[PDB]
RNA sequence: GAUUCACGCAGUGUUAACGUGCAAAUUACUUGUCAUAUUUGAGUAUAGGGGCGAAAGACUCAUCGAACUAUCUAGUAGCUGG
RNA sequence: UGAAACUGUCCUUAGUGCAGAUCUUGGUGGUAGUAGCAAAUACUAAGAAGAGGAAAAAAACAUCUUAGAACUGAAGAGGAGAAAGGUUCCUAAACAACAUUACUUGGAUUAGGGUGAAUCGAUCCUAAAUUACAGAUGGAAAUCCUUAAGAAAAGGAUUGAAAGGGAAUAAGAUUAAUAGUUCUUAAUCAAGAGAAAUGGUAACAUAUCAUGAACUUUAAAAUGGAGUGUGAAAAUCUACGGAAGAGUUCUCUUUUCUUCUUAACAAAAGUAAAUUCCACUGAAAUGAAUCAAUCAGAGAAGUGGAAUUUAUUGGCUUUGUAAGAAAUUCAAUGAAUUGUGGUAUUUUUGCAGUCUUCAUAAAAAUUAAAGGGAAUCUUUUGCUCGUACUAAUAACCGCAACAGGUCUCCAAGAAGCAAAAUCUUUAGUUAAAUAGAAUAACGCAGGUAAGGGAAGUCGGCAACAUAGCUCUGUAAGUUAGCAAGAAAGAGUAGCUCUGGUGAUUAUCGAAUCAGAACUUUAAAGGUUAGGGG
RNA sequence: GUCAUCUAAUUAGUGACGCGCAUGAAUGGAUCACCGUGAUUCCCACUGUCCCUAUCUGCAAUCUAGUGAAACCACAGUCAA
RNA sequence: CUGUUGCUUAUAGACGAUGGCAUCAGAAAUCGGUGUUGUAAGCUUUAGAGUUUCUUAAUCAAUACUCUCGGGUAUUGAAUG
């Protein structure tokens, strides 16, 4: 609701050229649901696979 | 509550459309008109409504058979 | 482009209200072009309109608290916010026992267990609020009986 | 109201028709002043007292 | 023509809000009342030295110790301003 | 600058000289980019259209679709009417002005479209009341009279209600908008046209039947309120047997949820409740009966009948209508099913008696019957007018898209005594005089507080405090009815059990009361909810 | 007013006395049970009324983007005598 | 040089102002310390009044035992790295 929202979230921000025009990037902030927090650091994500 | 709460219950006409002078003027409970003076035959005129007099008389409107009649 | 005609014509042939109606968010071009009630019938039936379901409401939290209660769990008497009278009506119990004393005394007498002399006297005495219970007034008739064979 | 009489709704009527402006093709006679329909009320601007 | 609660209604208090206001009398809580001397719609009747009033000189179209409107009327002013 | 009239001298004439009159009319400044655009819980993300979210976060972005989150909470911010409004209704183009920002939105601009009746109303009747010819009065305009004055009207003139009376229509579908009005199907009503009957003891009964004039009478239309009991239908709840679809499913759940329907008008397999009459017989040892009552030798109870009412025929189930409709699914127009109950609550609707009045709670149009005895199935038509839309925190009245006012109909679940407060379902809406940042003083609204406890103050003003239910108990005073919920004291939760209150011959069903162990944070108090003397 | 009483303290309240400026009998006199959003006094309980103020929340107020009035105004605006 | 600007900057603050750092800038988690509350979810203790159902296995059962000084929160105006 609107009155409450979580202690923590993890999110999973990924810069991506725009559709239109290529040389223009935006943002897409996306959810990744965890188990627990804990031993969790700030993690680039790189996958890099054909 | 004898200024804006007291005109929310005005919906009943009081007066309507005369028959003979055409005016909203006709008193629905007095069954008279207030303007033209009706079903008396007379139309209601006075001296003192002297403004009264050259807003409805002859030469106020068409004149559709008299106009015929001195210009002859 | 505002599909508030669509919205309003899908919720008048689907019969339901404008909040149970679903237009396709993606063929938003192919449902803008139905103008009419005939239009709308065919986007229906090739489910590009669709009704939604009314929201579930379920009555098993209720179930769970009369089957509780049908065993006497809450009815205490910090759970009682009416009279006594209010809750169980005083008059309505009269009716009641006097509804199962008097088609007591009427099965008796019609089945020669009494006569008409002994069925009046005691149909007076039910009135008079002598007998609590059906077993009360069955034990006093069969107690006066033996009175009569002696 | 929903209710009305023969006459009443053809008054009312005339009060429609009367409710127009200047055609274009009058505004482009010779010696024009007449541009707008100062006789014009709308429902929520002025009762028209009938 | 008992006691109370509710839909409604009123207007006891805060002499609260507002007081170039939502409003030329309203809002919030509190209070009282909430069917027979009750509440209410429409029709109809009563008109200005008149009407109506469980009576406050109260009400009679935001106008009342005598309505509104037009004429007498450019009423009169030993008084005020220019 | 301006582009067609004007000037000097002498006499004559005057609407002849303005800084004021709270002067009149018009225009314009400071105030001032200031006060404000703060009641009605609230919006967020993706996409589409669009010139109209850009960017060194310019932190906000109108409209439409989807998803999330929500509000009105069914005496609604739902669905419909009367008055009032009058085209505000629908669609398309378009946004100069208006809706205290903006708008692609609009109840705003432009242009078209939209209101279908033999059955709904007006039209018909009269109520309070109102108005005519003749008559009476008056100087006068005019007033009186409404059947009394009349050579007027078998009998008394006109108007007066879209809430009073009233001949007759329902279901499904359809439109961008009208629908008891159109289409399909199925009916109904009115005005036409083609010596004179039986049956039952009786109450009374017979697909029109089975003649019935003048005249007269009776009945209906047509009549207060309260409270109690009860028949029936609908809604809600629930038991049983399934069919179809949906939700949940790592923890379980033979689980939770949705649909399983039916009109007007008629028919008569089966079968109810209540009241009033009829035949037999004659009641006392008085009976019969209700929740209460109430009834009987001018005649009870019992048996057997008759009639009326019960939202159309005849109340309920059932039947024709009629499954061919509609609803829920499946497939790519075609296929599947549509049992039976309840000793539960509410609403509606009748019925039965009771109470109450120094209150007794309308009339006519129109219809039927009686007393009387004068006389000897088919088919046709059904005219005039209203019909769109709001009916309100935006269409009505208040100068307005004003927190004010304005008559009604339908009405789900939880919980509780409760149509109370609180939450949700169907339906509606997320916008309703603009937002973002910071989180200073003084404010408006809601709060809390150490020790003391009215010492504040004109004054316990404002706030605090008591508060539901059960048991015990209750003073002086008194018009003997009350005071009284006086005052005062105790109990209340959860889990597992036990017993009482019925129907039919072991099963079936209702919430209500009382009691006992065990446990805990020791229990009316989330909301609602008396301070006392 | 004088006497009791209420309080530590009573121009207040209650109860008495009465030649009462100027009470008094349907201009009604006396008497109140029940009732009262009527006026006055005293007790218990409770509390920010107060000792004596502290702190919390929402809405504004502050600043900004859009929009944007009004009362008032002879001219104006530092003091002492 | 100074100012704007950035750290949604603080020892400051209505707004300005003021104070600090600005590439060895800054921010972010995570980790340890330090605090608040009171023993999380799952399975076991026949904990356990009792009723069911086999027949002396189960089931249901407020609350309670072990795992548990547990779980959750912790700058937001806390303090290391």
């Amino acid at each position: 609701g609107i009155r409450s929202v979580a202690d923590r979230i993890r999110v999973r921000m990924a810069r991506l050229p725009i559709e239109g025009e290529e040389g223009k990037f935006y943002t897409l902030v996306s959810y990744v649901p965890v188990a627990s927090f804990k031993g969790l650091v700030t993690k680039t994500v790189e996958e890099a696979e054909n | 509550t004898k200024g804006t709460s007291c005109r929310g219950t005005r919906h009943n006409k009081t007066h309507i459309l005369c028959k003979r002078c055409g005016k909203r003027s006709w008193h629905l409970q007095k069954q008279r008109c207030a303007s033209c003076g009706y079903p008396d035959a007379k139309m209601r005129q006075y001296a003192w409504g002297y403004k009264a007099l050259r807003r409805r008389t002859q030469g106020t409107g068409r004149m559709r058979h008299l106009k015929i009649a001195l210009k002859r | 482009v505002s599909l508030k005609l669509q919205k309003r014509l899908a919720a008048s042939v689907l019969k339901c209200g404008n909040r149970k109606v679903w237009l396709d968010p993606n063929e938003t071009p192919e449902i803008s072009l139905a103008n009419s009630r005939k239009a709308i019938r065919k986007l229906i039936k090739d489910r590009l309109i669709i009704k939604k379901p009314a929201a579930m409401h379920s009555r098993a939290r209720v179930v769970e608290r009369k089957q509780a209660k049908i065993l006497g769990r809450h009815t205490g008497h910090g759970k009682r916010k009416g009279t006594k009278n209010a809750r169980t009506p005083q008059k309505t119990l009269w009716i009641i026992r006097m509804r199962v004393l008097r088609r007591l005394l009427l099965k008796y007498r019609t089945t020669g267990k009494i006569d008409k002399h002994m069925y009046h006297d005691f149909y007076l005495k039910v009135k008079g609020n002598q007998y609590k219970n059906k077993k009360a007034l069955m034990e006093s008739i069969f107690k006066a009986l033996e009175e009569k064979k002696l | 109201t929903g209710h009305k009489g023969f006459s009443y709704k053809l008054k009312l009527g005339k009060k429609i028709h009367q409710n127009r402006g200047v055609p274009q093709w009058f505004r482009m006679k010779t010696g024009n002043t007449i541009n707008y329909n100062f006789k014009r009320r709308h429902w929520n601007r002025r009762k028209m007292g009938m």
